[PDB]
C-alpha cells in the first residue's frame, strides 16, 4: 500500500481501450481506438512498434503464453491474428455478422472465444483458422468470457442479470446463477486456481459467488461504477487487494479482509475503464479514457 | 493341536482341533462361528493345494502350524 | 457414468496409427505411426496437441513416464531413445538384437526400463549411465520370453513359452515364487502378455488355448516356490472361439477389456460376478491392433487399420440447466408445497 | 463499443429460448384403437413430433417437424395438479412478478398449472382460425388433457387453438376480445 | 452320486435344454449335435416368447382386462413392425383385423 | 346432526358412520350445512387419532369462502397454526399463541347477538388467545380443513365434555 508514480505512457490519440501484461512479466502491451495497437515494456514504458494494417477500428487485444502471438478484437467483424516479434496479419478471419469486445484463449493456446455483439459466442482454430463451435447463448452483447485453469470450462457474462457456465468439449450449459436484479453485468472472471467466479454487476456492488455451492460470500461498498463495464483484478504478489478502474478519477484497490475504504489512489482525468496487475512484482495499470490519453504506472 | 489359518486380509482363526479331524466338520465349525459359507475354503499348505476330502494327519501337518485361506468369487 | 455403449466419431486426421497408450492423468494420447512419427493428441482439448518427427522406421512401442515429461520407444531399428515434450531431441541410442518387442519405465522411477527383446532374455537398464543388467530365465531353450513389472514395484512378474511363471525380486533377482499353470490336462500352453491394474493386486494372464485367468497377487506370495494357485477366474468365448489380440483393466481395475484378433469386437467383463456385460462392434471387414481405457472416465481408445474411435456415452441434455427455477416434468404430480400458506468465513481463493 | 452506453438492457424474462437459428395410417395415435393404446405411445411420439422456436405471432411458439394427419393426438399439457384456490395466489403473486397465467382447468373442481413445472405445452399460441382443439380423457382413473389436431399439418406449420384485450392473431374471424 | 443341477438352471434359463437337446438329436437334423447348440437355441426361444408377451399383456391392459384372449395376440403382432414381418404369411385364429377406412371413402 | 352431501368436497374421507371425518392431502376444507345466524350455538371437535405431521386449521369460515380454500386466507376466515401459534389472516404473519396435544378435546364458539363478539382461542374452557374483533353479520361454517388422514370425531350431543366454563348456549338437539 504504498504505489507511486514512475512513467506515464503517451501516444494514444483517442480513449484508451486496454492495457495487458505479457504472461511473462515483462511487457504491458497498449492498444487504443485509432486503429493504434502499440507494444510498450513494462519498467519505463519503452517504445517497440504500433500493430496496424486493419480498415476500421479496434476495440481489444488478447495474448499468447510464449509472449509471442497476438489477435485483435477489430472492428470490421474480423478476427485478426497478429504477432509481438514480427506484426504481421497472420490469419484473416471473418465469422461475425456484428461486432466484438471480448477474445480469449484457453492456456493451451489452441482455442479462441469471441463474446460478441451478435451473440454467436464461438469456438476458433489457431492452427488452421476454421470455425468449430456455436453457442447460442445470450439475448444480449456478451460482456466477458473466460476459460478456467485447466481449460475444460467457459464464463460467460450479459446484460440480463445472468452466468452461464459452459463446456469446452460438448458445449452445453451446466450452470445457471439466478439474480432477482438484472443490472449489466460487466466484468466476470475466474478465481486464480478455478475454484471461485468473482461477479461485477451494476448496481455499485461487486459480489463473489462460491461456485459449486451457488451462493455468496462477501461483497465490496464505496465505488463508483453504474455506465460503463470496469474490468478488476486480483493480486497475488502483496496483498489481498482487488484492483479495479474508476469513473470519479481514482483507483479504486480495496480488501476482502478490509471490506471498507482503506486506500485510494489518485491523478487521473477521465473514466479509467481498464487496469491491469503483474503476476509477480506490484505493478498496477490504469488507463483512462479520451479526456486523459494517458497510462499511470503505480509501483510499490 | 490348534493350528491356525491367516488369510490375506490379515485375520487369523483359532480353530482347537484335534490331530485326527476332517475338513467339512472345520467347515460346520466356521459356518457355526463365523457365518461365512465353506465354498471358499482353499488352504494352502506349502503352495500345494488340500484336497477337501482330507484328513490332518495325511500331509505330514506340524502342530501349531499357519494355513491360508483364500476368499473366491461366483455368482450371477 | 459407466462402461460405454455409443460409437460417437473418430480421429482420422494422420494416416497410419499403430500403437496407443496414456498418461496417469489421461490428458494425452501418443500415438506411433508407419515412418516414425509419435502425434499426441488431448482429451481435454479434442485436439492435436503436438507432432513429434522420431525416425523413418515405424514405432511399434511407448511408454509414458511417472512425471510425464519423458517418452520412451522401441522402433523396429533397435532404437530406445528417452525423448522430451519440450524439445523433442533423441538422447540415448544404441542396437539390439532386431525384434524387439516391449518397453516400460519403472512405476516409481523414471531410472529403470525393462526392455523385453524377441529372441533374447529379459534386460533391466539405468538411465544416469549406460548399465544393463540380463535378467535370468529359467529354460534358456525356446527365448521367447515376456515380462513386466508390478503394481507398486517391488517385483518383476516373468513368463515364458511353456507357461511356468516366475516371480523375481526387482533389484537383486531372487527367485522366490513359480507356478506352472494348469492348462486341461496334461499340455503346456504359450504365454502371450501380461498386465497389471491400477488398484489393488490383481492381474490377467492371456495364454495360447484362447483362455484369459485371472489371478490375485497375493496368493503367489503365499504359495511361494513351485506352487499350485487356482484363477479366480476364467474368462473365454465358446461361440466364436475368439483368439485374443490386446487386454487391459478398467480405471480402478473393476472392469476387463479384452479385443479380438479376428472380427473387429470389443468383449468388455465383470470382475466380481464375471459374466459378460456387452460386446462393441464395429467396422465389419478391418483388422484390430490396439486397445487403451481412459484411466478416470470412461473412453476406449481401438486402432483399427489408421482410424482411432472413442466410445464416449453419446451426451444428450435437456433444460433446467438454463432455467434452474423450472423442473421439466413427464407425468402429472398433484400436491401442495407447504402446510402453513403463508458467515464471517474467510476462506483461501487462490489456493491450488 | 465501449463508450456507446444505451438503453435495452434488460427484458425481464424466464426464458432465453429466443435463438439465433429459430428453424422452424400405422402409428398407433392414429389408428381408431381405444383411447389406452394411443395415450401410452404419445410421449414417446411427441419428442419427435414437435419442438418450440421464435414464433412470429407473439413471443415463442410451437412448430412441428413432421407431417401430422387429421384427427391424430399431438402432445398432453402437464403440470402441476393444483386445486383452485392457489391459483388466485399465483395470479396476484405472478402480476406482481409480471408473469403471465398459464392455468388450463381440468373441470371445474382443479386446474393445472404450468409456470414452475410443466412440459412443452405451454407454447402454444392463440388464434382464430385453429388447426388444433382438447378433450379430457380417462386413462386408469386419472383424468388428462390431450391437444389434437383438426386436419393434415405440414412441416413447419405453427400449432395453435382457442384459448376460451387486444390479440395478434390477425386472423379474419377475430374477435378483439379475449374473454 | 452329487445333487442333480439341470442344465436350464446352469445358464439362467426358464425354457429346458434337455428336452431341446433329445428333439436336436430325434429329428433327423445331422448326425452329431454340439454342447452349446441347445443352450444357445432355447436362450433364443426365450427371448422371442417374452418379446411377444410383452405387447401383449400391454394390449390386456389397455383393454381393462386381466387375462390374454387372441385379440390381444393379434394387436400385438400386427402393430409392431419386425413381428409382423416375421409372421407375415400367418392367420391366427379367433383374431379379427386392425381397423383401417380408405380416406376417400369418408365424407 | 347428520352432515352434508353437495355442499362440500367429495374426495375426503367421511367415513362410513356418519359421525367421523377423516382428512386426506390438501387443505380441501370441508364445511358443514349448520352455519350460525344469531343466538347461541355451540359443538365439540372430538380427536380420536393424531399422527404427527398432521396440522389441523380449525376455525369459522364464510360461505363466500372456496369449497377448497386455506382456513386463514381473508378476511372471512381464521387461522390457528400448529407451529407457534403463528396465525394468518389477511396474509399477516403473527407469531402468536401456542399449540395443541394429542387426543384432546377441541371446539370453538363466537357470540353473536341480534354486534359484539367473544373471539378467544377456546381450547378445554382455558385461553389461548385473544384471536380477533369486529367482525360483520353473517354465516359462519363448521370448518374442517386437515392435513393428513388423522381420524377425528365430532361431539353433536348437549352432554359435552369439555365446554367452555360459564358459556349460554342451546342444545344441538334443534338444528338437526
Ligand atoms: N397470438 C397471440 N397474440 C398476442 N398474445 C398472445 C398470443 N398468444 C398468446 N398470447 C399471450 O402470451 C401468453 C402465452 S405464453 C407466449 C409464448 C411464450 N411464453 C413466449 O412469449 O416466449 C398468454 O398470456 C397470452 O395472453
Ligand atoms: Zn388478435
Amino acid at each position: 500500500p504504498n504505489y507511486a508514480l514512475k512513467f506515464t505512457l503517451a501516444g494514444h490519440t483517442k480513449a484508451v481501450s486496454s492495457v495487458k501484461f505479457s504472461p511473462n512479466g515483462e511487457w504491458l502491451a497498449s492498444s487504443s481506438a485509432d486503429k493504434l495497437i502499440k507494444i510498450w515494456g513494462a519498467y519505463d514504458g519503452k517504445f517497440e512498434k504500433t500493430i496496424s494494417g486493419h480498415k476500421l477500428g479496434i476495440s481489444d487485444v488478447a495474448w499468447s503464453s510464449d509472449s509471442n502471438l497476438l489477435v485483435s478484437a477489430s472492428d470490421d467483424k474480423t478476427l485478426k491474428i497478429w504477432d509481438v516479434s514480427s506484426g504481421k496479419c497472420l490469419k484473416t478471419l471473418k465469422g461475425h455478422s456484428n461486432y466484438v469486445f471480448c477474445c480469449n484463449f484457453n492456456p493451451q493456446s489452441n482455442l479462441i472465444v469471441s463474446g460478441s455483439f451478435d451473440e454467436s459466442v464461438r469456438i476458433w482454430d489457431v492452427k488452421t483458422g476454421k470455425c468449430l463451435k456455436t453457442l447460442p447463448a445470450h439475448s444480449d452483447p456478451v460482456s466477458a468470457v473466460h476459460f478456467n485453469r485447466d481449460g475444460s470450462l467457459i464464463v460467460s457474462s450479459s446484460y440480463d442479470g445472468l452466468c452461464r457456465i459452459w463446456d469446452t468439449a460438448s458445449g452445453q450449459c451446466l450452470k445457471t446463477l439466478i439474480d432477482d436484479d438484472n443490472p449489466p453485468v460487466s466484468f466476470v472472471k475466474f478465481s486464480p486456481n478455478g475454484k471461485y467466479i468473482l461477479a461485477a454487476t451494476l448496481d455499485n456492488t461487486l459480489k463473489l459467488w462460491d461456485y459449486s455451492k451457488g451462493k455468496c460470500l462477501k461483497t465490496y461498498t464505496g465505488h463508483k461504477n453504474e455506465k460503463y463495464c470496469i474490468f478488476a483484478n486480483f493480486s497475488v504478489t502483496g496483498g489481498k487487494w482487488i484492483v479495479s478502474g474508476s469513473e470519479d478519477n481514482l483507483v479504486y484497490i480495496w480488501n476482502l479482509q478490509t471490506k471498507e475504504i482503506v486506500q485510494k489512489l489518485q491523478g487521473h482525468t477521465d473514466v479509467v475503464i481498464s487496469t491491469a496487475c503483474h503476476p509477480t512484482e506490484n505493478i498496477i495499470a490504469s488507463a483512462a479514457l479520451e479526456n486523459d490519453k494517458t497510462i499511470k504506472l503505480w509501483k510499490s | 493341536m490348534q493350528i491356525f489359518v491367516k488369510t490375506l486380509t490379515g485375520k487369523t482363526i483359532t480353530l482347537e482341533v484335534e490331530p485326527s479331524d476332517t475338513i467339512e466338520n472345520v467347515k460346520a465349525k466356521i459356518q457355526d462361528k463365523e457365518g461365512i459359507p465353506p465354498d471358499q475354503q482353499r488352504l494352502i499348505f506349502a503352495g500345494k493345494q488340500l484336497e477337501d476330502g482330507r484328513t490332518l494327519s495325511d500331509y505330514n501337518i506340524q502342530k501349531e502350524s499357519t494355513l491360508h485361506l483364500v476368499l473366491r468369487l461366483r455368482g450371477c | 457414468q459407466n462402461y460405454p455403449e455409443e460409437a460417437d466419431g473418430t480421429l482420422d486426421c494422420i494416416s497410419m496409427a499403430l500403437t496407443c497408450t496414456f498418461n496417469r492423468w489421461g490428458t494425452l494420447l501418443a500415438v506411433g505411426c508407419n515412418d516414425g512419427r509419435i502425434v499426441i493428441w488431448d482429451f481435454l482439448t479434442r485436439g492435436i496437441a503436438k507432432i513429434i518427427s522420431a525416425h523413418i522406421h515405424p514405432v511399434c512401442s511407448l511408454c509414458w513416464s511417472r512425471d510425464g515429461h519423458k517418452l520412451v520407444s522401441a522402433s523396429t531399428d533397435n532404437i530406445v531413445s528417452q525423448w522430451d515434450v519440450l524439445s523433442g531431441d533423441c538422447d540415448q541410442r544404441f542396437r539390439f538384437p532386431s525384434p524387439i518387442l516391449k518397453v516400460q519405465y519403472h512405476p516409481r522411477d523414471q531410472n529403470k526400463v525393462l526392455v523385453c527383446p524377441m529372441k533374447s532374455a529379459p534386460v533391466m537398464l539405468t538411465l544416469s549411465d549406460s548399465k544393463h543388467v540380463v535378467l535370468p530365465v529359467d529354460d534358456d531353450s525356446d527365448l521367447n520370453v515376456v515380462a513386466s513389472f508390478d503394481r507398486r514395484g517391488e517385483y518383476i512378474y516373468t513368463g515364458n513359452a511353456k507357461g511356468k511363471i516366475l516371480v523375481l525380486k526387482t533389484d537383486s533377482q531372487d527367485l522366490v515364487a513359480s507356478f506352472r499353470v494348469t492348462t486341461g490336462t496334461s499340455n503346456t500352453t504359450a504365454i502371450k502378455s501380461i498386465e497389471f491394474a491400477r488398484k489393488g493386486s490383481c492381474f490377467l494372464i492371456n495364454t495360447a488355448d484362447r483362455i484369459i485367468r485371472v489371478y490375485d497377487g497375493r496368493e503367489i506370495l503365499t504359495c511361494g516356490r513351485d506352487g499350485e494357485p487356482e484363477p479366480m477366474q476364467k474368462l473365454q468365448d465358446l461361440v466364436n472361439r475368439t483368439p485374443w489380440k490386446k487386454c487391459c483393466f478398467s480405471g480402478d481395475g473393476e472392469y476387463i477389456v479384452a479385443g479380438s484378433a479376428r472380427q473387429h469386437a470389443l468383449y468388455i467383463w465383470e470382475k466380481s460376478i464375471g459374466n459378460l456385460v456387452k460386446i462393441l462392434h464395429g467396422t465389419r471387414g478391418e483388422l484390430l491392433l490396439d486397445v487403451a481405457w481412459h484411466p478416470v472416465r470412461p473412453i476406449i481408445a481401438s486402432i483399427s487399420s489408421g482410424v482411432v474411435s472413442i466410445w464416449a456415452q453419446n451426451q444428450v441434455e435437456n433444460w433446467s440447466a438454463f432455467a434452474p427455477d423450472f423442473k421439466e416434468l413427464d407425468e402429472n404430480v398433484e400436491y401442495e408445497e407447504r402446510e402453513s400458506e403463508f458467515e464471517d468465513e474467510e476462506v483461501d481463493v487462490t489456493s491450488v | 463499443a465501449r463508450a456507446e452506453v444505451h438503453l435495452r438492457k434488460s427484458a425481464f424474462d424466464m426464458f432465453n429460448f429466443l435463438a439465433s437459428k429459430h428453424r422452424q395410417a400405422r402409428r398407433a395415435t392414429s389408428m381408431d384403437l381405444p383411447m389406452p393404446m394411443r395415450f401410452r405411445h404419445l410421449k414417446k411420439t411427441s419428442k419427435e413430433a414437435v419442438g418450440v422456436y421464435r414464433s412470429p405471432i407473439h413471443g415463442r411458439g410451437l412448430f412441428c417437424k413432421r407431417n401430422i394427419d387429421a384427427g391424430e393426438m399431438v402432445i398432453e399439457y402437464a403440470g402441476n395438479v393444483i386445486r383452485s384456490i392457489q391459483t388466485d395466489k399465483r395470479e396476484k403473486y405472478y402480476d406482481s412478478k409480471g408473469i403471465g397465467c398459464y392455468m388450463f382447468r381440468i373441470d371445474d373442481s382443479e386446474v393445472v398449472d404450468a409456470t414452475m413445472h410443466g412440459n412443452a405445452a405451454r407454447f402454444i399460441n392463440h388464434s382464430c382460425e385453429p388447426n388444433c382443439y382438447s378433450r379430457v380423457i380417462n386413462i386408469d382413473g386419472q383424468k388428462h388433457i390431450v391437444i389434437f389436431a383438426m386436419r393434415k399439418i405440414y412441416r413447419g406449420e405453427e400449432l395453435t387453438y382457442d384459448y376460451k384485450l387486444p390479440c395478434n392473431c390477425g386472423a379474419k374471424k377475430c374477435r378483439k376480445f379475449l374473454n | 452320486r452329487a445333487k442333480a443341477k439341470t442344465r436350464s438352471s446352469r445358464a439362467g434359463l426358464q425354457f429346458p435344454v434337455g428336452r431341446v437337446h433329445r428333439l436336436l438329436r430325434k429329428g433327423n437334423y445331422a448326425e452329431r449335435v454340439g454342447a452349446g447348440a441347445p443352450v444357445y437355441l432355447a436362450a433364443v426361444l426365450e427371448y422371442l416368447t417374452a418379446e411377444i408377451l410383452e405387447l401383449a399383456g400391454n394390449a390386456a391392459r389397455d383393454n381393462k382386462k386381466t387375462r390374454i384372449i387372441p385379440r390381444h395376440l393379434q394387436l400385438a403382432v400386427r402393430n409392431d413392425e419386425e413381428l409382423n414381418k416375421l409372421l407375415g404369411r400367418v392367420t391366427i385364429a379367433q383374431g379379427g383385423v386392425l381397423p383401417n377406412i380408405q380416406s376417400v371413402l369418408l365424407p | 346432526v347428520l352432515l352434508a352431501l353437495h355442499d362440500r368436497a367429495p374426495q375426503l374421507k367421511i367415513s362410513d358412520d356418519r359421525l367421523t371425518v377423516v382428512g386426506e392431502k390438501g387443505y380441501s376444507m370441508v364445511r358443514a350445512s349448520h352455519g350460525v345466524r344469531k343466538g347461541a350455538w355451540y359443538f365439540e371437535i372430538t380427536v380420536d387419532e393424531m399422527p404427527p405431521d398432521t396440522a389441523a386449521r380449525l376455525g369459522w369460515s364464510q360461505p363466500l369462502g372456496n369449497l377448497q380454500a386455506p382456513l386463514g386466507y381473508d378476511k372471512f376466515s381464521y387461522s390457528w397454526r400448529s407451529k407457534k401459534g403463528t396465525k394468518f389472516h389477511q396474509s399477516i404473519g403473527k407469531h402468536y399463541s401456542s399449540g395443541y396435544g394429542q387426543g384432546d378435546v377441541l371446539g370453538f364458539y363466537i357470540n353473536l347477538p341480534e354486534p359484539h363478539s367473544e373471539i378467544i382461542f377456546y381450547k378445554n374452557g382455558v385461553n389461548q388467545g385473544v384471536a380477533y374483533k369486529d367482525i360483520f353479520e353473517g354465516v359462519y361454517f363448521p370448518a374442517i380443513s386437515l392435513y393428513k388422514s388423522c381420524t377425528v370425531s365430532i361431539n353433536f350431543g348437549p352432554c359435552f365434555k369439555y365446554p367452555p366454563k360459564d358459556l349460554t348456549y342451546r342444545p344441538m338437539s334443534d338444528m338437526g
